[PDB]
């Protein structure tokens, strides 16, 4: 799994 | 989704993933029913005998996507949930009755090209559609096979089954408020949701107004695609009441 | 309101390829 945006 | 195809760009604008934060993963499918509000199973939040008890911020919703495994920059839109509403008559214990619950967003979501909400059905459109021989369709990112995975959201074509060949497939007690679907073994055409795939959409297309209806829930199975077995689909007309009445109230 | 009417098929009037296979169903 790619690793999303930290901000959410 | 076993025996699936890739879906076509677009295609399912209402699927949803449900994604854990920490380890960050597939947990589940679900469904986009308005601007704030999606539809999954019950049992893709809460299944003890799992020790599976998720409370909101251990979980995103990720809507728009296509590609499972990739940070699909500038189409998807990832959502926080404000609360999870379990069906309070939810069956863990026995045969999974009742397995729905809804998820409030945060915030609304624009609607786009892959973002768009799944109609609900009407006592009508249920009692025309939920017929034995016809299909409706499912979609998932779930495994490809009990055994793997797929790089991009797969989708499958399946046939309502009568209620007494649903009961004569399992040793589980089926309620009212599931249907089954699936290809008998005699038919040519085979397909199953398998793990991954639970809490996505089975939905129909009506031959009257053109919508996509969301009639069922993956609910359970057991195995993927086994021969005289058929996936079980929560019966989401007959569960519309609870649904109506949470979104008129929160 | 537009629920269930897809930007990219019946906002088009695009089928999707196996959609069909649904229709005929019934
Ligand atoms: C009525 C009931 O309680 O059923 C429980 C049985 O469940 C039996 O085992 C499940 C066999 C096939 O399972 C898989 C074997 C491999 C993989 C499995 O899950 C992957 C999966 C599949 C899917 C879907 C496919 C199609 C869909 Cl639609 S969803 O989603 N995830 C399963 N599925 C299960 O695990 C489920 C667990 C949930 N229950 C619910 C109905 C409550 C059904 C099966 C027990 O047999 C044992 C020990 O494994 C059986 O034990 C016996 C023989 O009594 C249980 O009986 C009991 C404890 O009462």
């Amino acid at each position: 799994f790619e690793e999303i945006p930290e901000e959410y | 989704i076993v025996e699936g195809s890739d879906a076509e760009i677009g295609m399912s604008p209402w699927q949803v993933m449900l994604f854990r934060k920490s380890p960050q993963e597939l947990l589940c499918g679900a469904s986009l029913i308005s601007d704030r509000w999606v539809l999954t199973a019950a049992h893709c939040l809460l299944y003890p005998p799992w020790d599976k008890n998720f409370t909101e911020n251990d979980l995103l919703v990720r809507i728009g996507k296509h590609s499972r495994t990739r940070y699909e920059r500038n189409i998807e839109k990832i959502s926080m949930l404000e609360k999870i509403y379990i069906h309070p008559r939810y069956n863990w214990r026995e045969n999974l009755d009742r397995d729905i619950a809804l998820m409030k967003l945060k915030k609304p979501v624009a609607f786009s090209d892959y973002i768009h909400p799944v109609c609900l059905p009407d006592r009508e459109t249920a009692a025309s559609l939920l017929q034995a021989g016809y299909k409706g369709r499912v979609t998932g990112w779930g495994n490809l096979k009990e055994t793997g995975q797929p790089s991009v959201l797969q989708v499958v074509n399946l046939p309502i089954v009568e209620r007494p060949v649903c009961k004569d497939s399992t040793r589980i007690r089926i309620t009212d408020n599931m249907f089954c679907a699936g290809y008998k073994p005699d038919e040519g055409k085979r397909g199953d949701a398998c793990e991954g795939d639970s809490g996505g959409p089975f939905v129909m297309k009506s031959p009257f107004n053109n919508r996509w209806y969301q009639m069922g829930i993956v609910s359970w199975g057991e195995g993927c695609d086994r021969d005289g077995k058929y996936g079980f689909y929560t019966h989401v007309f007959r569960l519309k009441k609870w649904i109506q009445k949470v979104i008129d109230q929160f | 309101a537009d629920c269930g009417l897809r930007p990219l098929f019946e906002k088009k009037s695009l089928e999707d390829k196996t959609e069909r296979e649904l229709l005929e169903s019934y």
